C-alpha cells in the first residue's frame, strides 16, 4: 500500500454526474469515449441483473487498458468483487484450462452473508437447580430450570435456562469461577477457561485462566461476511477440518487444484439461493478482468462461448493489444485482436486512442504528483519531448531515476540538466532497437 | 480369494544396503531438517553460546563428590 | 490452520476478534466428508455393488535368512499406523 | 433481491414453441421463426421423450448468430428436470486428470439416469409427550416412552434401545413434529407445533410454527432415488469415490467396473426394480474434438446405454483438429453419416425485430418503435448480439438520464460508445502499426 | 429394452456347412464375409491357435462391426468378449503398450471351482479372548455350534456392531463379516427399535458351498498388483494414496502364468482363450502397431480381430508415411484380411426392412421403396436413421403405419452429409473457417 | 584451507565501484571500464535501497562478454546481504511441477524480505523434581544458579510435562503464552557418566540469572516462504523438498494482508528486493505476458534481466523482436547498453583475474595474453591464464612467459580454430 505502482494514481473514472468525462479527474487524463463507455459498464455492473456479458478493451500498448479496467474496479468499491487475471494462467500443470476459467468465474461471483451472533458471557457465581414441590413420579426431585449467574465487568445477570443444559455442564466440566459462554442460536455451553482473578503467581497453566470479559453480558452484533461461490466450491471439494481417514490423507498429501463437478456447483449454487430467500444473504455479482485474452488458446477461446452464455456467469472485461494476429492453437489462422469472430461477436468493444503530447505532458506530472517527485518546467516539457518520441512508460520511468540524480547532486527538484543524464544513461526500445540492428554481427542468433 | 505370491529372495540381497556402524560416517552432523519442530532460534543463538559445557566444568563435575542431600521443605 | 476459507479457527471466544468475522451460514455451506456420507447414505445402500472379480493378499517377500530387525519392525509400524489410523476408518465400513 | 441466475444470453427461452402436431408458431415461448429447425429439434424431442432408441446423433449446423444454441437451450427447457441434460464445450474434454475417451465417457453416462422406487413405512405426528430414563452411573440399557399425535390419532410408544439413541441425538422435544422410518430409524424434523416455554432464557426468537399433520400415523410413502451411471461408477470405482463425486479427481474408471455396473442396470431392469432414463447430452462447438475423440464417438454412440447426442458447429468446410484433412463442419464423414443434420436459416428483418422485442421485454426494457426500426436496421447490419448488447445499454444510457422509454437517441449514444467487429476492425487497419502483430 | 445399432444382429447366419445364408440372423449380403467371420468363430472354438490376428477392411456402413458382434454372439457370453476402439490407448495414466496388454489379457478368461466356507447363525455368545480373540456361538434352526475367530473377525464384527441376538454370515475365505439383522423372535419386545428384523437361518451353522467364478487374467493381474485382500491398514493405505493404474510388470505376469497353470493342472480350471476386438485400428500410433507385433507373436495371446474403413493413409504417429489401411506392412503381414464389399440397393432394402422389423416400425412398401431410394444416394445409415422419425410423424397424424409422405417430410426436415456439404460450399462466406 | 567458495568467473567483483556520486571509477571493486553502465547500475541500485517505487524493470543488454552477467554480480554484492538478491536463469521456471507462472511468483516473493521481531515472555531453569498426584494435580520444582521455586501444574501442563517425558536434571524452558515445552539439555551429575548417549541429548550448564525471561527472536523470511508455511499442515517441509505446487491465490492474498497488519503493528517489516533473471531469451510468450502484469502490483520487486541477444524469434511464438522479448514488455522497462572493452580494458581485466588466481605475469605475456583476448575473446585469454599457470608451474617455474603462453593457446583451442579444423574434416563429423 505505501509502495507506488504503476497504476497507484488512479482512483477511478473522472466522470461528472451526467456520465460526460471530464478532461482531466480522479487520476485520468483523456480517453474520454472509452471513460464514458467504462461507466456505462459500470453502471451495468451494479444494476447486478446481467449476466455473460462481456467488454473487450481493445487499443495499442499503453493507452489505458489495464488504468481503465482498475478505474472500474475503484468505482465499484471493495464490496464488489474484482478477479484480475492474465492470459497465460490459464495453463496449470494440475488442472485443465477451462477449470482454471470456471474458478474465475467463480471467484468473480460473490456473496455477503449477514447475520446476527447472540451470546451470553460471563463468570459462573451461581449454579442452582429449580425443583419442583410435587416431583413427578413421587419420588426424587424433578427440576425445572438451571439458575446460571453470568458476571461481568459492568454488570451481573441470572439466567433461567433449560434443564437439559446440566449435561452440557458437565460436559464442559463448568463449576463456580469458570467463564463461559452461551449461545443463544444452539444453546450450547462452552467453557472458555477459568477466571484469572483466582489465579496464583505460582500457577503455571497457560490456556486455562482468562480475563474477566469486558462489557454487558448479553452481547449481540450483525456479523457481515463475503464470500465468494469459488470459496465454497474450493472449501467443499477438498474438506478440511474432519476427523476420518480421509481428511487425514488430505492434510498429509500435497494439495492440489481439482476439476470441480457440475454437481458440487449446483448443490452450491441451490445453498446460495436458499441463503438468499432466506434473507441471509445478497447476491454481489461481480466482474473478471482477463489482461492479455490473446495469450488463451482457441480451446479457452471455444469454452468463453458456453462460459458467457451462463446465467451465472459475471461481467467479463478482456483486453488485448494485438492487431491482425494469429489465434494460438490454431495453424495461420488470423483474427482482428487475436480473438475467434465468435467470440468477438459476444462482447462490446471499447476502443482506446493514443495520447497527444499535452495528455501525455499531464499523465507525466500526475505520475510525478503520485512518486512525490517535484519537477521543474522546463524538466516537464523536455520529458513531454522525449515522450512525443520513445513512449510514454519510458517518459513517466524516467522521473524517479532523474530524482535520484537530483536529491544526489543535492537539488530538491528536477532540472533539464537531469533528465537529459538519465536520457543518455538508459535506451529506450528503438534506440536498442537501432543499436542492435547496426551491429546485427557482433549480437548472438 | 486366491494365495498371495510368495516372492523368494537371496538372504543376502536384503543386507545389500546395510552398513557396519564402524564404516560409515554420523550423517547427524548434517541434519538440518531434522531440527525443525525440536530446536528454536532461542537454543542455537542465545542459550548454547552461552550455556555449553567445557571439559574443565566436565571434569570438575565428575571428580567432586556427590552433592549434599537436598534439605527437606520447612514451613517458614 | 484453515487459511483462506469460509470456516473460521477455533476462536476462544467472543474476547478474539475472529468469533465475530464468521457465519454460521458460512459453516452450514461446508460439509466435511462425515456429512457427505450422511448425505448419500440411501445411494450408498442401493448403488454401491461392484466386487473386484479377484482378491488377494499383498505379495510377500521371503528369505531363508533374513535381517531378523527388518520383519519385527514392519510388525511395530504396521501395528501403530493401524492403532493410529483403524477408528478414523469406521465410517467407510458400509461402502468396504 | 437478484437470484443466482440473471438474465442471460437465453434467458428468454423457456422452450421450443411448438403445437401438438410439433407445428411451429411464429412466435411463442421466446423462439422466433426458426420454423424447420424447431421443427426438427421437436422430432427429436419427441424421440428422446419416447426413450426407445439409443445413440441419436443430431448436428445442428448454421452460421453464427442463427440460433443453434438458442435450439438446445428451448430443447432443454421442454424436456424438463426429470430428463437428464448434460451440456458441455467441445473443449472441457482435454483434461490432465483423464484421457479424452474416458472423458467422453463420463459425458455419456451423465446423461442417463438411474431410478429406483420403493414404498417406505413412515411414521408423521406431533410429539405429545417423550419420557427416557436412563441409569445414572454406568454402563445400562435405557427404557423410554414416545407419544406422536395427528388430528384424528394418538399413539404411545414404547421406545427401543436404538431409537432412544436416534431421539437424543436429533434433541426431539415436545411439539416438533417429526419423521421417522421405521426400517433405518432416521428421523427429520420439520417444524414446531407451537413455541416452548416462555419463561426459559437464551433460547432466541421464535420462528414460525407447522401445523400438525392429518390422517393415520403410520403411512405407506413412495421414495424415489435417481442418480446417473456415471455416479454409480464414481462411487464404485473406490472407497473415496463419493467425494470424488464433487471434488472430480475420478481419474480413469475400469472397464470391469463400468461392464459390471451396465450388467447389474440391465438386471435391475428386467427384475423391475430400477428404470433407466436416458437423456442428452449436448456438445457445443463440436469442431474442438479432434480424431481420436470423434473416432471415439463412432463406436461409442452404438452402444444401448448411449443417450441422444446434439452437436452444434458453424464451420464450413474445415481441417479436423489433429490431422491436415478438410471435411464439412470439422466432423469426419464416418461419424457424419451416422448423424442427421438440421441446418439453420438467418433470420429476416421481422423475425429479428421480433427477437429484440423479446429482449426487452426480458430485460424490462421499454423502447419505442422508431427505436426498434433504427436497432432492427443496426441488428441487420452488423449482427443480432450487438443489438442484444446494444439493448442493455441504451437501457443505462436512458436511465442515465432520467428517461422512461429508450428513443433512437440513446441508441445512437451506445453505437457511438460500443463498437462492432467491423467498426472496430476499420479502426484498427487504420492504425496498423500501432498495434502489435501484423 | 433399448434398440441399439446392432440389436438385429444374433449371429453370422450360417448352414451346417459354413456357407451363408442370404438373408439370416440379421444379416443381408456379406457372404464371403460372413463366411471368412464363421472360420475364424471355429478358430476361436479350436483354442489351439495364440495371437492370430484378423482386419476386417471396407468401406464405411459395410458391417464390419456389426461382422465382429455376429462372430460375439456365435462365440457366447461364456468366451470373452473386450470390445475395445484405437483412441482408448492414449491414458493418461499409464503407457499405450501398458493399456494394449491390458486388453490382451482381458480377452483370456478362466472358470475356476470354487468352495466357499459360510457361518451363518443367529449370536448367542461373543466374548472376547485376551490382540482379542473372539469365541462366538451361533444357532439355526437346525443346531448350535461355537467357534473360536481371528482377532480381524473380531474387529469387523466390532465394526458392523453385532451383539448377542443378531443374525450374521460370515465367509471364512475373505473373512467378510455381515450382520443381517436382529432375530425375528424379538421383534415384539419394543415398538420403535429403529432396527431391520431377518428370519432365523434354516441350515446349518457351518456351510460349504461349490461354485463356479468367471474371472480373466487381467483380473488376476491387478489382484496382485493392487492388492486388497489382506483387510489390513496396509491395503487402505495403498487404495487411498495409489488410486491409479501402474505399469504391470512381465514378473507378476509370469507369476500368474504360474499360477493358472497351476490351477488347470489341478483340475479346478478351465481356460477360455476369448476374443479381442479393435475397431478404429487406424486410431493407433506407430508405437502400438511395433507393440502388437511382439504381443501378437506371443503364445499367450487371444485371437485380435481389427477393423479399418480407411484408404491409403498417412499412419499415425508417423511424419508421411503412407500405407494402405493405416496399417504399416509389417502388421498387415500378420493379419488375414477380410474384406467387405458395398451393398446393393435390394441388400439395402432388405437392411431397411430389418431395422424397421427391429425397431416395431411398420412401414408400407411404396415408402419401403421411397427410402431404398433415399439410401441408394446419400448412405444406407442416414436412410435406417430416418425410420423412427417418420414413425413419429406417423403418430402424430394418428397412422400406425409410415407413409411416403412421412418419408419426404423427414427427409426435407433432416439433410445428408452430402446436402450439408453442398451448402457449405455454396455458403464458404457465411460460415466460420 | 580449501573452502566451498573456491574462485569462480566472477570471485574478482567486489562492488560497482562508485563513488558518492555513482561516477564510476577506472578501476575500483574488481570493475574495467563500463561506465556509463555502471553509472546505470548505480543509479538502479540507489532505486532500490530506496524501496519506494515497485515493480521496476530494467535490461542489461550487450554483446556476450561485455560485463553483463559481471555488472549484476557487482550489484549483488553492493547490495548487502540483507536485502534479497534472487538470481535465476530463464529456464529455470520450466518445471514439471508448477506452471511457468507460477514459478514467476514464486521468485518474485522470493525476491521481497520479511524481517519479523517477536518478543516472548518464557521461564527458563533446570528441573528439580516432578511430583504428580492421583494426573490430576501436581507440582515442579524449577532451579537456576541464582534462584530456585515451585510451580503449580494443571492438567494441561501435566499432560505436556508427560508427553515430552520431562525428568529431574532437564534444562527447559516453557513459554508463558503458550504452555508449549522445550528441552534444551541436561545438567550433568556423577551419575550421569553415560558410556553411550541417544542422538539428541547433550549436556548443558545450568542457566543464570532469573527464572522468568524474555526471549527477543529477530528473523529474515520471505514471502515465498510464509507462503509455503501456510500452504499446507507441514508446509515448512516444502521449504526444504520444493515439493511447494501451485499455492492458492487465496492464501497468498491472505498472507499479504496478514503481513501488512504486521507491518501496522511493528512487528514486522519490509525489505523489498531484486529479481536477476539471466538469459531471459529463455522465456516464452506466455511467461512475458505474465511478467507485463506482474511487475504492476504494489508487492513486486525490481526486475533485473540480462540478453545477449539481437533481434531474434521470440520462444513459443514466430515473431521477431529486438531482444526476444515483445515490444510490450519492453515499453515497461530501461535498456542498459555495455560496449566492447577495448585493449586497456582488456589488459585490466586480465591483471586482476591474474592478481584474484595469484598467477605472475611478465608484462610480454601480458601483451600478447590481451592481443588473444582482442582477437578470439576475453573469456579464452581468462582462461589461457590458469592453463598458462599450471603449464609454468609444471617446468618448476614462477613467472608466466610467452612460451608458456603459446604453449597453452597451441593445446587449447578456441571456436575460431576449432570449427576451422571441424571445416577442415567436415565429412567425418556426424550430422553436417
Ligand atoms: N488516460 C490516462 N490517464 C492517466 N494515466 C494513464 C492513462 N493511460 C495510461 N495511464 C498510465 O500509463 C501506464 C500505461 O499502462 P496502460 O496504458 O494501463 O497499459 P495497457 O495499455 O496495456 O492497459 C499505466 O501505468 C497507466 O496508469
Ligand atoms: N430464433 C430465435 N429466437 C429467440 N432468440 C434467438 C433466436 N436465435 C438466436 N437467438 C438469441 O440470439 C443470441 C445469439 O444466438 P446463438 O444461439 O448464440 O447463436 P449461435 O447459433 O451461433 O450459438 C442468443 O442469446 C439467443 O437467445
Ligand atoms: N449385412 C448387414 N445386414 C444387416 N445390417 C447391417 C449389415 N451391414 C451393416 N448393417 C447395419 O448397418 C450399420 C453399419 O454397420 P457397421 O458395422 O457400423 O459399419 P462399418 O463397421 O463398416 O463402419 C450397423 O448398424 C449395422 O447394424
Ligand atoms: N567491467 C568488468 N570488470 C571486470 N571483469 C569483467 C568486466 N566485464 C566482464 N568481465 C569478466 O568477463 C567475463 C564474462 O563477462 P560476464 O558479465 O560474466 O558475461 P556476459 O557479460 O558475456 O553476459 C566474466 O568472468 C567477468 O569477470
Ligand atoms: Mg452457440
Ligand atoms: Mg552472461
Amino acid at each position: 500500500t505505501q509502495r507506488i505502482a504503476s497504476h497507484s494514481h488512479v482512483k477511478g473514472l473522472g466522470l461528472d454526474e451526467s456520465g460526460l468525462a471530464k478532461q482531466a479527474a480522479s487520476g485520468l487524463v483523456g480517453q474520454e469515449n472509452a471513460r464514458e463507455a467504462c461507466g456505462v459498464i459500470v453502471e451495468l455492473i451494479k444494476s447486478k441483473k446481467m449476466a455473460g456479458r462481456a467488454v473487450l478493451l481493445a487499443g495499442p500498448p499503453g493507452t489505458g487498458k489495464t488504468a481503465l479496467a482498475l478505474a472500474i474496479a475503484q468505482e465499484l468499491g471493495s464490496k464488489v468483487p474484482f478477479c484480475p487475471m492474465v492470459g497465460s494462467e490459464v495453463y496449470s500443470t494440475e488442472i485443465k484450462k477451462t477449470e482454471v476459467l470456471m474458478e474465475n468465474f467463480r471467484r468473480a461471483i460473490g456473496l455477503r452473508i449477514k447475520e446476527t451472533k447472540e451470546v451470553y458471557e460471563g463468570e459462573v457465581t451461581e449454579l442452582t437447580p429449580c425443583e419442583t414441590e410435587n416431583p413427578m413420579g413421587g419420588y426424587g426431585k424433578t427440576i425445572s430450570h438451571v439458575i446460571i449467574g453470568l458476571k461481568t465487568a459492568k454488570g451481573t445477570k441470572q439466567l433461567k435456562l433449560d434443564p437439559s443444559i446440566f449435561e452440557s455442564l458437565q460436559k464442559e466440566r463448568v463449576e463456580a469461577g469458570d467463564v463461559i459462554y452461551i449461545e443463544a442460536n444452539s444453546g450450547a455451553v462452552k467453557r472458555q477457561g477459568r477466571c484469572d482473578t483466582y489465579a496464583t503467581e505460582f500457577d503455571l497453566e497457560a490456556e486455562e485462566y482468562v480475563p474477566l470479559p469486558k462489557g454487558d453480558v448479553h452481547k449481540k452484533k450483525e456479523i457481515i461476511q463475503d464470500v465468494t461461490l469459488h470459496d465454497l466450491d474450493v472449501a467443499n471439494a477438498r474438506p478440511q477440518g474432519g476427523q476420518d481417514i480421509l481428511s487425514m490423507m488430505g492434510q498429509l498429501m500435497k494439495p492440489k487444484k481439482t476439476e470441480i463437478t457440475d454437481k458440487l456447483r449446483g448443490e452450491i449454487n441451490k445453498v446460495v439461493n436458499k441463503y438468499i430467500d432466506q434473507g441471509i444473504a445478497e447476491l454481489v455479482p461481480g466482474v473478471l478482468f482477463v489482461d492479455e485474452v490473446h495469450m488463451l488458446d482457441i480451446e479457452c477461446f471455444t469454452y468463453l462461448h458456453r462460459a458467457l452464455e451462463s446465467s451465472i456467469a459475471p461481467i467479463v472485461i478482456f483486453a488485448s493489444n494485438r492487431g491482425n494476429c494469429v489465434i494460438r492453437g490454431t495453424e495461420d489462422i488470423t483474427s482482428p485482436h487475436g480473438i475467434p469472430l465468435d467470440l468477438l461477436d459476444r462482447v462490446m468493444i471499447i476502443r482506446t486512442m493514443l495520447y497527444t503530447p499535452q495528455e501525455m505532458k499531464q499523465i507525466i506530472k500526475i505520475r510525478a504528483q503520485t512518486e512525490g517527485i517535484n519537477i521543474s518546467e522546463e524538466a516537464l516539457n523536455h520529458l513531454g519531448e522525449i515522450g512525443t518520441k520513445t513512449t510514454l512508460r519510458y517518459s513517466v520511468q524516467l522521473l524517479t531515476p532523474a530524482n535520484l540524480l537530483a536529491k544526489i547532486n543535492g537539488k530538491d527538484s528536477i532540472e533539464k540538466e537531469h533528465v537529459e543524464e538519465i536520457s543518455e544513461l538508459f535506451y529506450d526500445a528503438k534506440s536498442s532497437a537501432k543499436i542492435l540492428a547496426d551491429q546485427q554481427d557482433k549480437y548472438m542468433k | 480369494i486366491t494365495p498371495g505370491i510368495c516372492f523368494s529372495t537371496a538372504s543376502l540381497v536384503l543386507r545389500a544396503t546395510d552398513v557396519h556402524p564402524l564404516q560409515r560416517i554420523d550423517m547427524g552432523r548434517f541434519d538440518l531438517i531434522g531440527l525443525e519442530g525440536r530446536v528454536s532460534r532461542y537454543e542455537a543463538d542465545t542459550f548454547l553460546p552461552r550455556h555449553r559445557l567445557s571439559r574443565r566444568v566436565l571434569l570438575e563435575v565428575a571428580t567432586a563428590p556427590d552433592p549434599p542431600p537436598r534439605p527437606k521443605p520447612v514451613k517458614m | 490452520q484453515p487459511v483462506a476459507s469460509p470456516i473460521g479457527p477455533r476462536s476462544p471466544g467472543p474476547s478474539h476478534p475472529t468469533f465475530w468475522t464468521y457465519t454460521e451460514a458460512a459453516h452450514r455451506a461446508v460439509l466435511f466428508p462425515q456429512q457427505r456420507l450422511d448425505q448419500l447414505s440411501e445411494i450408498i445402500e442401493r448403488f454401491i455393488f461392484v466386487m473386484p472379480p479377484v482378491e488377494a493378499p499383498p505379495p510377500s517377500l521371503h528369505a531363508c535368512h533374513p535381517p531378523p530387525w527388518l520383519a519385527p519392525r514392519q510388525a511395530a509400524f504396521q501395528e501403530q499406523l493401524a492403532s493410529e489410523l483403524w477408528p478414523r476408518a469406521r465410517p467407510l465400513h458400509r461402502i468396504v | 433481491v437478484t437470484r443466482i441466475e440473471r438474465i442471460g444470453a437465453h434467458s428468454h427461452i423457456r422452450g421450443l414453441g411448438l403445437d401438438d402436431a410439433l407445428e411451429p408458431r411464429q412466435a411463442s415461448q421466446g423462439m422466433v421463426g426458426q420454423l424447420a429447425a424447431r421443427r426438427a429439434a421437436g422430432v427429436v424431442l419427441e424421440m428422446i421423450r419416447e426413450g426407445k432408441i439409443a445413440g441419436r446423433a443430431v448436428l445442428i449446423a448454421g452460421q453464427p448468430g442463427t440460433g443453434k444454441t438458442a435450439i438446445a437451450m428451448g430443447m432443454a427447457q421442454a424436456l424438463g428436470p426429470d430428463t437428464p441434460f448434460t451440456a458441455i464445450a467441445g473443449s472441457e474434454i482435454f483434461s490432465l486428470e483423464m484421457s479424452k475417451t474416458e472423458a467422453l465417457t463420463q459425458a455419456f453416462r451423465r446423461s442417463i439416469g438411474v431410478r429406483i422406487k420403493e414404498e417406505t413405512e413412515i411414521i408423521e405426528g406431533e410429539v405429545v409427550e417423550i419420557q427416557i430414563d436412563r441409569p445414572a452411573t454406568g454402563t445400562g440399557s435405557k427404557v423410554g416412552k414416545l407419544t406422536l399425535k395427528t388430528t384424528e390419532m394418538e399413539t404411545i410408544y414404547d421406545l427401543g434401545t436404538k431409537m432412544i439413541e436416534s431421539l437424543t441425538k436429533d434433541k426431539v422435544q415436545a411439539g416438533d413434529v417429526i419423521t421417522i422410518d421405521k426400517a433405518t430409524g432416521k428421523i427429520s424434523k420439520l417444524g414446531r407445533s407451537f413455541t416452548r416455554a416462555r419463561d426459559y432464557d437464551a433460547m432466541g426468537s421464535q420462528t414460525k410454527f407447522v401445523q400438525c399433520p392429518d390422517g393415520e400415523l403410520q403411512k405407506r410413502k413412495e421414495v424415489v432415488h435417481t442418480v446417473s451411471l456415471h455416479e454409480i461408477d464414481v462411487i464404485n470405482s473406490r472407497t473415496q469415490g463419493f467425494l470424488a463425486l464433487f471434488s472430480g479427481d475420478t481419474g480413469e474408471i475400469k472397464s470391469e467396473v463400468r461392464e459390471q455396473i451396465n450388467a447389474k442396470v440391465a438386471e435391475w431392469r428386467e427384475e423391475g426394480k430400477a428404470e433407466i432414463i436416458p437423456g442428452v447430452l449436448f456438445i457445443d462447438e463440436v469442431h474442438m474434438l479432434d480424431i481420436e475423440s470423434f473416432s471415439f464417438l463412432n463406436r461409442a454412440l452404438e452402444s444401448d446405454m448411449a443417450p441422444v447426442l446434439i452437436m452444434a458447429t458453424n464451420r464450413g468446410i474445415t481441417r479436423i483438429r489433429g490431422t491436415s484433412y478438410q471435411s464439412p463442419h470439422g466432423i469426419p464423414i464416418d461419424l457424419l453419416d451416422r448423424l442427421l443434420i438440421v441446418s439453420t436459416t438467418p433470420y429476416s428483418e421481422k423475425d429479428t425485430k421480433q427477437i429484440l422485442r423479446i429482449r426487452c421485454e426480458e430485460e424490462d426494457v421499454e423502447m419505442s418503435e422508431d427505436a426498434y426500426t433504427v436497432l432492427t436496421r443496426i441488428g441487420l447490419e452488423t449482427s443480432l448480439r450487438y443489438a442484444i448488447q446494444l439493448i442493455t445499454a441504451a437501457s443505462l444510457v436512458c436511465r442515465k438520464r432520467k428517461g422512461t422509454e429508450v428513443q433512437v437517441d440513446d441508441i445512437k449514444r451506445v453505437y457511438s460508445l460500443f463498437l462492432d467487429e467491423s467498426r472496430s476492425t476499420q479502426y484498427m487497419k487504420e492504425y496498423q502499426d500501432a498495434f502489435l502483430f501484423n
